[PDB]
């Protein structure tokens, strides 16, 4: 039952930005945290893994970090295909799959 | 490598309605496949998950008792039982795939998603 | 001008008589069988070395600086302080290393030799101080003083002199200090990672036993699940066996989650209690190699060389911000008189400061060290 | 009547003496002429009438009048200061 919290709910910018999403777990969750993207109307697809990895074919501007409980996606350069909504999900054991409440990125 | 839902579609509150989880390429003995619900204009939730290697059926607290979720390994598919449907569970149903413990696959959480189905009590 | 008499008396007095104890019980009772003592040894003897001609400053700057002591005396007394100065900061370099080596892959004959082959690098890097420096009579008076002569080729010799206490005495050997004290802090940290997730694995595991129902079996083995995950990261700085080790772990962990799941607390708590042969056959080695480098810190030799490292590199660093000063002067980099007056007023004062550590070093074995028996003793 | 000059610039001239050493026959080096910031004169009694030092401003020069024997030999001009740490620089040589 550990809770994931994404204090940065909404969140605007432009093309070439650099915008960080922050989340929190109740627990001391390992760096067991997936982040995933979701474009309105289609199934999220997995980018970071293990709060630090980069899945195959993602772009490399997608970064992931770990600060203890505090886990942290940036994005180097914006595209206009990364406004989406981002979800923050501890996977620490098959029972216990929590995402986070959901980031939109706007312009 | 692809995780196609199917039964989905409009159904009266409290029937009972099955899901399913055809899916093409890895093996359903090598996955654990997990449900997760996203209702309208909210955010994703775990619902069930089955364990076709040794049989670990979970569910959430709001799904447990009501849910049930089976696999066959002859049709590779993964089928979910709802029963006493209520208006809380009108959402788009995902089909997750997730590896085991050892190695890597699991570190790997949810990566090859379901296409999608509606579900509208 | 008139503390600085009476500083290098109580630096002469205090010093000689720590470090003599310092040599006596070193090479009485602790016998010389650890690498840290022969340097300990060495450095204590280099002290001893540079305050036996202390007191020859002492009176030279009481006697408003006059040198009766005559031409050989004053290249002695000036290659011993700068002797003092390399010699000191070279066994401290070897210290610095000896402990990485010591903290992180747990040898008289090289000590020995490191410590001559020092010996020898600190009296040849004091040779500018018995070339150039011979008594100066201050032109036709009776006033005589210990100065440092130059020639008119040797124009950048003084630009030499001060960027070599600069490098050779803190840049360079701060540079090996800060190296080996940072994979120490690294090798500690990851000897803390381990101990300090496998003490929440373990606290968890008395837990599960005493406990008597599924939701509090099942909520200390989440916590024992993400404990198991974060010491397989902890990897000691042979790579498959400790990770192997906890892929069989958090294996038993979820055939206790997935027993916990269906309210068999007897099964949950009888699969919770495998861990301890998990534990035993891969993962007590390195439960053992952490612990032993995590208590290596309490070692008070540990205290005292931390402690002298730290204080020699921190009494020196007014002296040679002020040395750095002056080398600019010289090249004309800071040429303002305002500058240079509080250089030449501050360079008398720091120099005292910089070699107050030899009557200090002593104190660090009382202070850091608890084994002060022959200081009771005797 | 000769005069002896000497170049010295940057960390000399503000803050060290300058002045003028002979090495004599009798191999001493003794002083003979000297200079301070202060514009205080200060010569051996030997030479004391016969030569007279000067500042410029970053030269020294040595003034010389009587020239006799007994004062043929090189001259170093030496350059010597330091209120607490004493320096001394020495010039090349000149004889005459
Ligand atoms: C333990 C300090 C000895 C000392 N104190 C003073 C005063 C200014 C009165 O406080 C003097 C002095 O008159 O020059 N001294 C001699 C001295 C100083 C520095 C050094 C030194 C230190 C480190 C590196 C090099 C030297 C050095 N070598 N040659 N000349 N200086 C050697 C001898
Ligand atoms: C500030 C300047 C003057 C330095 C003087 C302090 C030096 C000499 C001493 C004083 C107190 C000392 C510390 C006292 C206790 C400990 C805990 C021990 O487990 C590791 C060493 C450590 C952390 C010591 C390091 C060295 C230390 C900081």
């Amino acid at each position: 039952d550990i809770q994931m919290t994404q204090s940065p709910s909404s969140l605007s910018a432009s093309v070439g930005d650099r915008v960080t999403i922050t989340c929190r777990a109740s627990q001391s969750v390992s760096s067991a945290v997936a982040w995933y993207q979701q474009k309105p109307g289609k199934a999220p697809k997995l980018l970071i893994y293990s709060a630090s990895s980069l899945y195959s074919g993602v772009p490399s501007r997608f970064s992931g970090s770990r600060s203890g409980t505090d886990f942290t996606l940036t994005i180097s350069s914006l595209q206009p295909e990364d406004f989406a909504t981002y979800y923050c999900q501890q996977y620490l054991y098959y029972s216990l799959v929590t995402f986070g409440q959901g980031t939109k990125v706007e312009i | 490598v692809q995780l196609v839902e199917s039964g989905g579609g409009l159904v009266q509150p409290g029937g009972s309605l099955r899901l399913s989880c055809a899916a093409s390429g890895f093996n359903v003995v090598d996955f654990s496949l997990h449900w997760v619900r996203q209702a309208p204009g909210k955010g994703l939730e775990w619902v069930a998950y089955i364990s076709s290697s040794s049989g670990s059926t979970s569910y959430a607290d709001s799904v447990k008792g009501r849910f049930t979720i089976s696999a066959d390994t002859s049709k590779n598919t993964a089928y979910l039982q709802m029963n006493s449907l209520r208006a809380e569970d009108t959402a788009v149903y995902y089909c997750a795939r997730w590896g085991y413990w050892p190695g890597e696959p699991w570190w790997k959480a949810f990566d090859y998603w379901g296409q999608g189905t509606l579900v509208t009590v | 001008f008139v503390m600085i008499p009476t500083l290098y008396s109580i630096i002469f007095v205090v010093g000689i008589f720590g470090n003599s104890l310092v040599v006596i019980v070193i090479y009485f009772y602790m016998k010389l069988k650890t690498v840290a003592s022969v340097f300990l040894l060495n450095l204590a003897l280099a002290d001893l070395c540079f305050l036996l001609t202390l007191p020859l400053w002492a009176v030279y700057t009481a006697m408003e600086y006059r040198w009766p002591f005559g031409n050989y005396l004053c290249k002695i007394a000036s290659a011993s302080v700068s002797f003092n100065l390399y010699a000191s900061v070279f066994l401290l370099t070897c210290l610095s290393i000896d402990r990485y080596l010591a903290i992180v892959h747990p040898t008289m004959l090289v000590a020995k030799v490191t410590c001559i082959i020092i010996w020898l690098l600190a009296g040849l890097a004091s040779l500018p101080a018995i070339i150039h420096r011979n008594v100066f009579f201050i032109e036709n008076t009776n006033i005589t003083v210990c100065a440092f002569h130059y020639e008119s080729q040797n124009s950048t010799l003084p630009i030499g002199l001060g960027l070599t206490k600069n490098i050779l005495g803190f840049l360079f050997p701060f540079l090996i200090i800060l190296t080996s004290y940072t994979l120490i802090w690294k090798a500690l940290k990851k000897a803390y990672d381990l101990e300090d997730n496998w003490e929440t694995l373990n606290d968890n595991l008395k837990v599960i036993e005493k406990a008597d129902n599924a939701a509090q079996v099942k909520d200390a083995l989440t916590k024992m699940r993400a404990a198991a995950l974060d010491a397989q990261k902890a990897t000691p700085p042979e790579m498959k066996d400790f990770r192997h080790g906890f892929d069989i772990l958090v294996g038993q962990i979820d055939d206790a989650l997935k027993l916990a799941n269906e309210g068999k607390v007897k099964e949950a708590q009888a699969a919770a209690e495998q861990l301890k042969t998990t534990r035993n056959a891969y993962i007590q080695k390195y439960l053992e190699r952490a612990r032993s480098t995590l208590d290596k810190l309490n070692d008070d030799i540990f205290k005292i060389i931390m402690a002298i490292v730290l204080f020699f590199f921190f009494s020196w660093i007014p002296h040679q911000i002020f040395t750095f000063l002056d080398v600019l002067i010289q090249l004309g980099i800071i040429r303002d008189c305002r500058i240079a007056d509080i250089v030449d007023t501050a360079m008398p004062i720091t120099i005292c400061i910089a070699y107050f550590n030899n009557c200090l070093n002593p104190l660090f074995y009382g202070f850091l060290g608890k084994k002060f028996k022959r200081y009771f003793l005797q």
